[PDB]
């Protein structure tokens, strides 16, 4: 059934499986029309989706383009976003197949289920956690590939860089929640943390700063602070 | 007008016929039902003083033999049999109307309650989705499984009615996920109307027959039946104008005969939230919407 608290170690067991967010698929701009009617204009999207174990990201990148002539369109890309999972899955070789697709909005089943009919083996769970995967447009280069897309596009990412070499999956998982959890909660102040130190750079290969296991111990901190910063802030308490 | 005699009454009862119901104490003289209309099924049906448990009836038609009721001290119920000698049955019978031992089948000249339930009801359709070949009539109890319910455990007692299930390969095309989950017009028309059913009428008998069951038995699975046959219509865009104006009247009746006490158990509130109120055909049940909003306010 649903994923949660309980049966959070499931998410790092050799039973291949996927996190789909669907967050970012259809993404607008409101904006008032010369007559001072409200009109959308929509920008590129992406399909966030996930291996919590190996951090291998599949981006499947949403070009406006989709949504030429189409209606109901927050009602579309949850199918276009399942469209596009069950056309991966087919894609990939039956060993490297998922045996559950977790999506983290409970809007994306019916949709999913529907299209993953042939897959009668492959689980489809929601999920109990609020996970901040919307943040995934807050880091600059999966920002940068899906602004610059021309045309729908798949991007291959890991999105742990090479943390796995130091650190299980559990405590990269952890890392990255706490990390897209910051930048969700106050992007500048996030983004300032990251890069505030000038002799920090990210490799070409990577998404995020080569720090050393003493500075990440030190970066985690400070968006623990953040968090609870800015949880200061929300509510006065 | 044909007869259905009784043996004996051994044990105290609930006798329902139709829509009607006698209560018969344990050894009462009671020797049957007469005057019942030809031209419709009929379901006789028993409900025992001592044990309301296993709601049980048979469904029948006159025309097709002469049928009678015995009771079974072994098995614990009324059976049906067939009497194939005639002149023993007509004598059988004679006998006991001559001595006033039958009720009268109790019809109003005015009241087409019956005729509206079983419009579509057929004894050869009944005999398909209860399958018993050496009876012409048709054993049902509380407490049968359908087909769909086994699937989810003795094939030989289950309810075959047509398996509905909107999330399946057979209602969804290739290609057409979204189209055909949202439209269910596709499944209704092209795999139920065309493929399986081949006519309105014969999917409008077994909704019927499935509602009937609901109500004379408590058998839960002809409820999901029911429900799922009316969501497939209601769900669909693309429905012959003929087959939503049957629809109205068709529900109108069965939600006139509902017991009142009952509709807390036999109406399922999203589904009809969902086709009075939300669904492609909200604005096409007039009749229906009009009794559900008089009698079932609270429901919806």
């Amino acid at each position: 059934g649903a994923m949660n608290s309980s049966n959070y170690a499931e998410l790092f067991n050799n039973d291949i499986k996927l996190f789909v967010d669907d967050t970012n698929v259809y993404r607008v701009t409101v904006h008032k029309t010369f007559e001072g009617n409200v009109a959308t204009k929509a920008i590129n999207g992406c399909i966030f989706t996930l291996n919590p174990k190996t951090g291998h990201l599949f981006l499947k990148i949403i070009h406006t383009s989709v949504w030429a002539g189409q209606k109901r369109l927050s009602q579309l890309a949850k199918w276009k976003t399942a469209e596009e999972v069950s056309a991966l899955v087919r894609s990939l070789p039956k060993e490297e197949q998922p045996k559950q697709i977790i999506v983290t909005r409970k809007a994306m089943l019916d949709p999913l289920e529907v299209h993953m009919l042939d897959f009668p083996n492959i689980a489809i769970r929601p999920t109990e956690l609020r996970l901040p995967f919307s943040a995934a447009m807050s880091i600059d280069k999966l920002s940068d590939v899906v602004m610059k897309a021309t045309e729908p596009q798949m991007v291959l990412f890991n999105i742990y860089d090479d943390w796995l070499d130091r650190i299980s999956s559990y405590t990269a998982f952890s890392r990255l929640t706490l990390l897209l959890r910051a930048l969700k909660t106050n992007e500048e102040s996030a983004k300032m943390i990251l890069l505030s130190d000038p002799t920090i750079t990210i490799k070409s290969y990577h998404l995020w700063p080569s720090f050393t296991d003493e500075q990440w111990i030190t970066i985690e901190s400070q968006m623990r602070d953040l968090i609870l910063t800015e949880y200061g802030r929300k509510y006065n308490v | 007008m044909n007869t259905v005699p009784f043996t004996s009454a051994p044990i105290e009862v609930t006798i329902g016929i139709d829509q009607y119901s006698f209560n018969v104490k344990e050894n009462q003289p009671f020797h049957g039902i007469k005057d019942i209309p030809i031209g419709h099924v009929h379901v006789i049906h028993f409900q025992h003083a001592d044990n309301s448990s296993m709601r049980y009836g048979y469904w029948f038609d006159c025309r097709m033999g002469n049928f009678y009721i015995q009771y079974d001290p072994k098995d614990g119920l009324y059976k049906m049999m067939e009497e194939r000698d005639g002149a023993k049955f007509e004598n059988i019978v004679h006998n006991f109307k001559e001595r006033q031992m039958m009720v009268s089948y109790p019809k109003i000249d005015e009241d087409d309650t019956w005729y509206n339930l079983t419009e579509f009801v057929q004894m050869d359709k009944i005999r398909k989705i209860v399958r018993k070949d050496e009876n012409q009539f048709s054993y049902v109890d509380s407490s049968m499984t359908t087909v769909q319910e086994n699937e989810l455990s003795d094939p030989a007692h289950s309810l075959n009615y047509t398996v509905i299930n909107f999330k399946s390969r057979e209602a969804i095309r290739p290609g057409h996920e979204m189209e055909d989950f949202l439209d269910k017009s596709y499944y209704l028309n092209t795999v139920m109307l065309q493929g399986i059913f081949k006519n309105s009428s014969n999917y409008f008998g077994e909704l019927q027959f499935a509602f009937l069951n609901a109500m004379f038995f408590g058998n839960y699975g002809s409820s999901l039946q029911w429900h799922a046959m009316i969501e497939l219509i209601c769900s669909s865009a693309t429905v012959p104008k003929h087959m939503l104006d049957k629809l109205d009247e068709i529900l109108y009746y069965q939600i006139k005969t509902l017991p009142e006490q009952y509709s807390d158990i036999l109406l399922n509130e999203r589904v009809w939230n969902i086709c009075l109120y939300s669904s492609f055909q909200k604005n096409s049940l007039h009749n229906t919407e009009k009794i559900m909003e008089n009698k079932y306010p609270e429901l919806l």
